[PDB]
């Protein structure tokens, strides 16, 4: 109540001093009380306690801070500690929210809160600050501070625009998946560490192009538009290169259906759906794994790959199993499940002999180590009242000798059941964020040399540390410049032609290829 | 049978004729080092000396055609603009 009795105080005494006083009558009347007023109450009555400026805005007050604006406005250096308390409340309220302590937060929500906040105090601003450029650069600063905070504030952004491309089940209509999109890019934009969110983006890309399609059909491009406008002309186009190959897949994939039809004798080849990928956009899963083929798709595959080596002499189409799904029908009714191209051997196994085990998967297969143990925990253990794989000693941890039955399990209520014990939980495992790690640490090796012997070849030479900043400065947007890493790595060219830089004598480097 | 299958979405991946006993601008191997790096230490200095992975499914020693781009700019084997889409095996 106190800023609304001293605007009355200044409007009283303006009234007053231009009706029953001179003419001008105003500069010092209005700048000494200015100077007594706020200037003395501005340091107190912000930070102290009992509903200041930090809790007047954390109750969400619009009035209070409109009026706090219009107040502090006329007197100088008042908008300077309005944006610092406000820049401290917001790493505050950061710190709580980016807090790394605990395991069990779900990434989509995290993200969600973080945009919600972003949300709140851009219409906080807009409607009491006026849009005003100093609230802007502050919120900006405090949000490039406190977001790089963890390294994992990329992936998070990156699993909640996943989850939000996968479908539109909230909001189904078109107005609030823009505004969302675009808040969600705007927070992307106060972001360091973007080499980390170009490769999550390309991982949930080949996660959701892989899968079941119709997801959106058109929102999936319209993201692209929106990464294009902010990233910038750089890897948006090797997403659109990646699209260009899916599409010649599929163009070459009902082809090679319709010129098996013309032939006639496509017999392990029923209805197939065979997707020709290229090894550059799409990174190897882990050491390209190996296993008994079920007989009548080993044919199909073994067909393909004739039509590959024939028509384009040299396609070396290389066997994988880590990548694709199926349709088993089983067979009172005749319901269709659904394996991920995981269990396909091991129930091929179990459909030419039953009462098998650990051993029996384990000595004629020729599986890989911990992916089949995947598979195989993702048939039995901890699967709800859906089992379609029973074993007799029920366990939590895997045995050896454990025999495996199957179960009707008539609660499936269709004809298509499916087992998607895959893409569960994000749980993010210490190993595969440290292999990603290495291979953005790698990318970042590279990133820094192919820009080094990209741009130097046309530019000055250096001294001591004169082209260093030049480099980091153009990888300034990129990530962080790392100079340990930077400095390790250009001395290491030294050891052959192509600009040596030679360290000794570091006055002229040589200017040739 | 009690379990057939009936569809399958196998996803094939291609590589083109990279020689992989034979790096087609060094002739050494996909790997084991080149030419001009020999020895496995060879006074290493960090740098890296990995596998190069094109837009066209091409492979070859980072330092082969790192080289290679001051003769030329068209992969050897192909005319197409060459990429670094990709950084080791
Ligand atoms: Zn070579
Ligand atoms: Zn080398
Ligand atoms: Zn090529």
């Amino acid at each position: 109540v106190y800023i609304k009795k001293v605007e009355a105080r200044i409007n009283e005494e303006i009234e007053r001093v231009m009706h029953c006083l001179d003419k001008s009558t105003e500069e010092p009347i209005v700048k000494v009380v200015e100077r007594e007023l706020i200037s003395k109450h501005m340091k107190t009555i912000v930070e102290m306690e009992n509903s200041g400026l930090v809790h007047m805005l954390k109750n969400g007050k619009t009035e209070d801070l409109g009026c706090m604006y219009k107040l502090f406005s006329r007197v100088p250096n008042g908008l300077k500690t309005m944006c610092e308390c406000m820049s401290s409340y917001l790493r505050e309220q950061g710190k709580a929210l980016v807090s790394e302590e605990g395991e069990g937060k779900n990434p989509v929500d995290y993200i969600q809160g973080l945009l919600d906040l972003k949300s709140r105090f851009d219409r906080f601003l807009l409607e009491s600050f006026n849009n005003d450029r100093l609230f802007k650069q502050t919120i900006a600063g405090d949000f490039e501070y406190f977001l790089n905070l963890n390294s994992r504030s990329p992936e998070y952004l990156s699993l909640f625009i996943d989850d939000k491309l996968k479908k539109g089940v909230k909001g189904l209509t078109e107005q609030e998946v823009e505004t969302i999109l675009d808040k969600a890019m705007v927070l992307f934009r106060f972001m360091q560490e973007k080499d980390v969110f170009e490769r999550y983006y390309k991982q949930h890309l080949a996660r959701r192009l892989l899968t079941n399609k119709s997801v959106s059909d058109d929102s999936e491009k319209n993201m692209i538009s929106k990464l294009k406008t902010e990233c910038g002309c750089q890897f948006t186009s090797k997403l659109e290169g990646m699209f260009r190959d899916m599409s010649i897949s599929n163009t070459t994939m009902d082809e090679f259906r319709q010129h098996l039809q013309a032939t006639g004798v496509s017999l392990g080849g029923v209805d197939l759906t065979v997707r020709v990928l290229t090894t550059g956009y799409w990174p190897t899963q882990s050491a390209t794994p190996k296993c008994n083929i079920p007989p009548a798709p080993r044919h199909a595959f073994e067909i393909f790959r004739r039509f590959y080596l024939a028509k384009h002499s040299g396609r070396q189409l290389t066997l994988q199993h880590h990548m694709g799904s199926a349709d088993l029908n089983a067979t009172t009714r005749k319901h269709i499940l659904q394996v991920s191209t995981f269990q396909m051997t091991i129930l091929m196994l179990f459909n030419n002999r039953e009462k098998y085990t650990f051993e029996e998967i384990q000595q004629e297969t020729d599986i890989p180590e911990r992916e089949l143990v995947r598979a195989l925990q993702s048939l039995a253990c901890g699967k709800p009242t859906q089992r379609v794989l029973t074993k007799e000693p029920k366990s939590k941890e895997i045995e050896n000798g454990h025999i495996f039955t199957v179960n009707d399990q008539f609660t499936s209520k269709l004809h298509r059941v499916k087992i998607q014990t895959v893409a569960a939980k994000q749980g993010e495992s210490d190993p595969e964020r440290k292999e990603t790690r290495q291979k953005v640490d790698d990318d970042r090796k590279h990133e820094i040399e192919a820009a080094i012997v990209r741009i130097m070849k046309s530019r000055k030479k250096m001294q001591h540390n004169v082209l260093v900043a030049e480099v980091t400065q153009q990888l300034k947007a990129r990530f962080l410049p790392s100079p340990v890493v930077i400095k390790k790595r250009i001395e290491g060219l030294i050891e052959r032609e192509y600009l040596a830089r030679t360290p000794e004598d570091r006055k002229v480097y040589t200017y040739v290829a | 049978k009690r379990f057939e299958v009936k569809k399958w979405n196998a996803v094939a991946l291609w590589a083109w004729d990279i020689v992989v006993d034979n790096c087609a601008i060094c002739r050494n191997h996909i790997m084991d080092l080149c030419i001009e790096c020999q020895a496995n230490q060879a006074s290493a200095t960090s740098e890296e000396c990995t596998v190069a992975w094109g837009v066209c499914n091409h492979a070859f020693h980072f330092h082969c055609i790192s080289r290679w781009l001051k003769t030329r700019q068209v992969c050897p084997l192909d005319n197409r603009e060459w990429e670094f889409q990709k950084y080791g095996h």
